[PDB]
């Protein structure tokens, strides 16, 4: 793009070399052609496949059931599921659990991590 | 949720993916036996004389990066190559502006499509009920019970780790009282309804909607 | 700092390519493409995203005040003070006046508007035939037939104009622009023949011609709801540009006191795009903002202030916040002007097309003992079979020409070409065949499959000429993946998905590909071979 | 107290404006190199800086 | 009661006759309307007060016309004086009434000022009949007239007479 506004700067008169600077207003032809086909006309693009991908996202809006919030409400009822942990069971075993299932343990190590990193 | 996203849809990209070999095989075959020169832009770096080489150029040309000057030393008139017994041809506007055309489209329809089947997570108050108070929830429940093994189990209320979200004047009492607690928590922390006789509404919702043990369900 | 220069994705080929010269071809392009791919695609999606978001919250939080409903309101009452003005003009026709009767059902008759386009198009043909250097016949055609057009359409002007009320003829926003380009072609007429015309005026005389193209595409009705509601918004639109100029101009401004003569090196003077003065300031920032060589203009910005050095190019710190929260604000802007304009003009056509429906409703050979089994196996073999010929064809090798290789792939292709000869004669149990109906013609995807392989065996029987026909019929062999478009069900709904979208986007493509065609026009009348050099 | 009654803002705004637009016409030669409008420039500068204490003040 | 062997047809129109913007209205409409019903509709212009009705020197004879006219086998009323059904509805003709109506307030004024400022004043009087006109019930506005352009609204009279032919 700068190669040829600068081109058509320095653009003289019909089967003529350049001048240098012969007119800068040119950039005009250069800004607004920049800024509707460019920015505007292929943001107004993006914006309406947004629009028509959620029109055809909302057909099965399904308004006899209420919000879709609580569709994923309703789709949650297979959360309440166990988790592993290992709860400590011998005395020399659980200090160092608990140590390094602390809190003061993992800020230690993001500052570790940090360091090393430096 | 982006990744997540993004793996549930493996067509959307295989589509790009198609079109990336299909412009790399034609440009091997129209433009491959161009002269590897400097002071040109098809050189030792550019050139569509290895499919890797051609799956570069035109990765090069997607990110739009002087794809302009390779469209112009593609053009004819070119010196051809010496492993060939002249060269280049004026197909080079169809094949490098088209390709633009249509990758830049192509990738804004990955982009969306990945944007909108994420569209739920995307707009979101943050303020009602959803997935991540359920899952603090979770965590927490886990912290007052071991695997699998909470069935009423209960004498506290230290379950004040609910934030003020989902003891202002004792409803904590009757949302405690009226995986069970978590479905009684999620229908009534909604607050959607109060008439009275919303248990019994429950339960036609959850048959008519629905699985699984809703034999306690509504208790 | 080289980082960041990839990441915006101009300047990433050069910093692989000296990479590639330093340590090999070899690993780099990981690196490099990896880089590009995570950080410039995916931070791009992610941005389009959130911005996405945050216009749908808007959007909804813009419930409240009923804006929608205003545009509405509008849009009916301007509806409807035509359509009773219809009413009045042909209530007045009962100084004889029986031509006007006639000439409005002449003005709404389809041939009078289809002669209207007609026109418009040889108006077009006459403005697009410019030409470096045209024969001289051809310039007084393009001004006789630039006459004769500028008479005929003041002609069906004044008709249109008398046919209906004048009151009446100016409220459709469409007819008051025709009126001014028309009367921007009697101003072209009075300045071209009094020759007091300027390239100013060569300009924007003939600027407003080429708008007469507009005259198409006023029946398309989502770009009509569209245009609406973009004059309607108007005050928002401007508000958002102004202040998108305003963060031009002080970055312009910090520009030309820090980089202000500066930029002047013993080298040649190759840098155009200098910070010297106010205009040259404002394009060298507007070339950053859309990051076109961002980087020679910031190599040039450090090298200004010493090379490479601790004060010195700390002036990175200007070219970063520039491309930065310039293009943020750039893309803010025209995402929110072009979906909170795109959404809600939308939303008249969802409620005025389905509106006007509702109320015109409530107004009132051999087939025996085939073989079709075992389709689950083909259905995985043939996969298997065009993911390999892929391969196989892109394993070719194009520099040499009796490459090793070639003839290896030469023998695959023999083998595929063959197996995939296979199935076609497979289905010939399965109805079609031009017989039974020609169930095989109504899904073309069938008759794809037997059209390449039909060429990939032409091919080979051109082959035993060995001339260079085959060119071509090499070429066109790259049709073999799509093969897989047939065959996974899948992919399928996605390659119908992206035509459906085509076809639902493509009256904004029209309007594009329409007014690129102006600017085409413009850039003709303006530079029609000024751009020589010595 | 009574003098921001009175509608002067735009009098300040069109102060802004005029320097924004005696920004513009000031061209940064290279090395210390100054034509006449960069001399006048400067005294409009003293000006403008006036008119900003001023308003300082009152505000 | 019985029908006079038709049911006069008088148009109500949006405002008062007395003035441009509402009688050109119902001259197009008359225009199309007498244009499809040749041998089925006699036009006829009425001046007189027939509000005051039985079933005042010149409107002593008035009324009694209509019926010989309808008679004659279905038959349009032109009047000035018919501007809601109540004044027209207090005696049992059996008609049917065209009830043009705009439904909106605001289209009415800009159409005052269309042709010529020197009726502008007038256009109070002019709403506020038609505001007059805005709230009277579906069932006494038999004739529903909603739309905008003629081609159409002259169908939609079509309909409501053939209900015995
Ligand atoms: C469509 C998806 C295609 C995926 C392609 C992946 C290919 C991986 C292996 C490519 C390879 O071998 O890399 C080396 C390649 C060429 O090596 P080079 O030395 O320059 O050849 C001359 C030898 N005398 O050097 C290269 O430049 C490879 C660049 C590959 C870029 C792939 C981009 C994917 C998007
Ligand atoms: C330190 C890093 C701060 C954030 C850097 C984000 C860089 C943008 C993503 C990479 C990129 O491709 O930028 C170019 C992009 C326009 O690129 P394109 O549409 O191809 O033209 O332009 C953009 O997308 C600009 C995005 C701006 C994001 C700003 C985030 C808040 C600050
Ligand atoms: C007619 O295209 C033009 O005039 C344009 C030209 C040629 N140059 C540039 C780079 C523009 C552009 O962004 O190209 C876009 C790239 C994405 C796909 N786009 C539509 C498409 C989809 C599938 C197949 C083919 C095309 C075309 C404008 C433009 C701006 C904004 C919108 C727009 N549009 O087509 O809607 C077009
Ligand atoms: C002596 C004055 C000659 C130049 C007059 C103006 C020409 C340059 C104008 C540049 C406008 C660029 C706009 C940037 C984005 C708003
Ligand atoms: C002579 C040195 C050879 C080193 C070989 C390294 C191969 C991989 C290097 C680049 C990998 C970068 C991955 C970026 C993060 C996904
Ligand atoms: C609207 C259709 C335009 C078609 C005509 C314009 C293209 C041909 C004119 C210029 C050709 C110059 C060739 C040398
Ligand atoms: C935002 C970070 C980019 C710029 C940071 C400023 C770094 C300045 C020092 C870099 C080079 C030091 C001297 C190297 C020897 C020539
Ligand atoms: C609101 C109008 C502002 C226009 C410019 C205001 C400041 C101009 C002062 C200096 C003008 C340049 C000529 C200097 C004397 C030769
Ligand atoms: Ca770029
Ligand atoms: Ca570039």
């Amino acid at each position: 793009w700068p190669e040829l506004l600068y081109r058509s700067i320095d653009s003289h008169t019909e089967d003529k070399g350049p001048i240098y600077n012969y007119r800068v207003e040119i950039s005009i032809f250069f800004i607004i052609y920049i800024i509707i086909i460019a920015f505007f006309m292929m943001n107004i693009f993006v914006g309406f496949v947004i629009v028509t991908f959620q029109e055809q996202g909302e057909q099965e809006y399904k308004n006899c059931e209420l919000d879709k919030n609580q569709r994923q409400c309703v789709e949650y009822a297979l959360k309440a599921r166990p988790l592993r942990r290992y709860i400590p069971k011998n005395q020399h075993q659980y200090k160092v659990w608990y140590v390094v299932n602390s809190t003061y343990f993992e800020y230690l190590m993001f500052v570790l991590i940090l360091l090393n990193t430096i | 949720t982006f990744i997540k996203s993004f793996q549930a849809l493996p067509y959307v990209a295989l589509l790009i993916v198609m079109l990336f070999f299909i412009y790399a095989v034609i440009g091997m075959q129209v433009f491959g036996k161009i002269a590897l020169n400097d002071t040109t832009e098809i050189n030792r770096n550019n050139n569509f004389q290895t499919f890797p080489q051609a799956v570069l150029l035109l990765f090069r040309c997607a990110t739009g990066e002087a794809w302009q000057d390779i469209m112009l030393a593609c053009m004819p008139g070119k010196k051809c190559a010496p492993e060939s017994e002249p060269c280049g041809s004026s197909f080079a506007v169809f094949y490098f502006i088209s390709f633009y055309m249509l990758c830049a489209f192509l990738i804004i329809n990955l982009f969306v499509a990945v944007i909108m089947d994420n569209f739920d997570y995307l707009t979101r108050d943050w303020s009602i009920l959803g997935p991540h108070h359920l899952d603090e929830f979770k965590r927490i429940w886990a912290e007052y019970d071991p695997e699998a093994k909470g069935r009423i189990k209960h004498l506290d209320v230290v379950t004040l780790l609910r934030r003020i979200q989902p003891c202002p004047h004792r409803v904590a009492c009757k949302r405690l009282v009226s995986n069970a607690t978590l479905f009684a928590l999620v229908r009534t922390a909604l607050r959607i309804k109060t008439e009275g006789n919303l248990e019994q509404a429950n339960e036609e919702l959850r048959a008519i909607i629905k699985k699984l043990l809703d034999q306690v369900v509504p208790p | 700092l080289t980082v960041f220069q990839c990441i915006t994705m101009e300047g990433w080929t050069d910093v692989l390519y000296w990479v590639n010269d330093a340590v090999g071809r070899d690993w780099p392009w990981i690196y490099f493409v990896t880089l590009i791919i995570i950080g410039s695609f995916f931070v791009l999606n992610l941005v389009l995203g959130v911005l996405s978001g945050e216009f749908s919250k808007e959007r909804e939080k813009a419930k409240a005040r009923g804006d929608f409903q205003k545009l509405r309101e509008k849009q009916q009452l301007e509806e409807d003070l035509k359509g009773y003005l219809d009413w009045i003009t042909q209530a007045e026709d009962i100084w004889n006046r029986f031509c006007r009767r006639k000439c409005r059902a002449a003005v709404k008759s389809n041939v009078f508007y289809w002669l209207v386009i007609f026109l418009v198009f040889l108006n077009t043909l006459t403005i697009a035939s410019e030409h470096y250097n045209q024969p001289n016949w051809l310039t007084e055609v393009q001004d006789t037939a630039n006459k004769a057009l500028l008479a005929l359409f003041t002609a069906e002007m004044l008709l249109k104009m008398y046919s209906l009320g004048l009151q009446a003829y100016f409220v459709s926003l469409f007819n008051r622009f025709d009126c001014f380009v028309v009367c921007g072609g009697i101003l072209e007429t009075i300045l071209v023949e009094t020759k007091i015309m300027s390239p100013l005026g060569i300009s924007v005389l003939r600027c407003v011609r080429l708008l007469r193209i507009f005259k198409i595409t006023r029946y398309w009705n989502s770009l009509s709801n569209l245009v609406a509601s973009l004059l309607n918004s108007v005050r928002s639109i401007a508000s958002l540009l102004l202040l998108l100029f305003l963060f031009i101009i002080i970055f312009s401004l910090l520009g030309m006191q820090l980089f202000g003569g500066k930029f002047n090196f013993d080298e040649m003077q190759t840098r155009r795009s200098t910070f010297d003065n106010f205009p040259q300031s404002l394009l060298t920032v507007f070339q950053i903002l859309t990051g076109e060589d961002w980087n020679s203009v910031m190599y040039d910005g450090i090298m200004a202030y010493g090379g490479p050095s601790f004060p010195g190019m700390l002036v990175c710190i200007y070219f970063i916040i520039l491309f930065i929260c310039g293009n943020y604000i750039l893309l803010n802007v025209f995402l929110a002007i072009a979906v909170d304009n795109l959404a809600d003009a939308e939303s008249l056509t969802s409620a005025q097309k389905e509106e006007e429906e509702e109320k015109e409703r409530k107004k009132l050979f051999r087939l025996q003992c085939h073989r079709i089994v075992n389709d689950t196996i083909f259905t995985n073999l043939i996969l298997f079979f065009i993911l390999l010929s892929s391969i196989s064809l892109a394993a070719e090798d194009p520099v040499q020409h009796t490459s090793f290789r070639n003839h290896i792939l030469f023998y695959f292709d023999i083998v595929f070409t063959t197996i995939f000869t296979l199935e076609i004669i497979l289905k010939m149990t399965a109805y079609g065949a031009f017989l039974h109906k020609g169930s095989f013609c109504r899904n073309y995807f069938n008759i794809l499959d037997l059209l390449v392989v039909s060429v990939s065996l032409i091919s080979f029987g051109i082959q035993s000429s060995a001339i260079n026909v085959v060119k071509i019929l090499r070429v066109l062999r790259v049709l073999r993946p799509l093969r897989a478009i047939n065959r996974a069900k899948g992919l399928k709904h996605v390659v119908q998905c992206v035509f459906v979208a085509i076809r639902t986007i493509g009256n904004i493509v029209i309007v594009t590909t329409l007014l690129q065609f102006m600017f085409a026009c413009i850039g003709v009348q303006l530079f029609k071979g000024k751009l020589y050099t010595c | 107290s009574i003098v921001e009654w009175k509608p002067f803002e735009i009098i300040i705004l069109l102060t802004i404006f005029a320097n924004c637009v005696a920004l513009a016409i000031y061209i940064p030669f290279p090395e210390d190199d100054s034509n006449a409008t960069n001399s006048n420039l400067e005294r409009v500068e003293y000006l403008f800086l006036i008119i900003f204490t001023v308003e300082a003040f009152l505000k | 009661d019985v029908v006079p062997s038709m049911r006069p047809v008088v148009l109500v129109g949006p405002s008062l006759k007395g003035y441009e913007v509402t009688d050109m209205m119902q001259k197009a409409l008359f225009d199309f309307l007498k244009h499809r019903f040749e041998g089925r509709i006699s036009i006829t212009r009425v001046t007189a007060d027939i509000s005051l009705a039985k079933r005042l020197a010149e409107v002593q004879s008035e009324i009694e016309r209509i019926f010989e006219l309808a008679r004659t086998l279905l038959v349009v009323l032109d009047a000035d004086t018919i501007n809601h059904p109540a004044q027209l509805s207090k005696t049992s003709l059996a008609p049917i009434i065209v009830y043009v109506k705009i439904s909106s307030p605001k289209v009415l004024q800009r159409l005052i000022k269309s042709r010529g400022k020197s009726q502008a004043k007038h256009l109070n009087v002019q709403m506020v009949a038609a505001d007059k006109l805005a709230q009277c019930p579906p069932e006494l506005f038999d004739v529903i007239l909603d739309e905008n352009q003629l081609e159409d609204a002259c169908e939609h009279l079509a309909d409501y007479l053939e209900a015995y032919w």
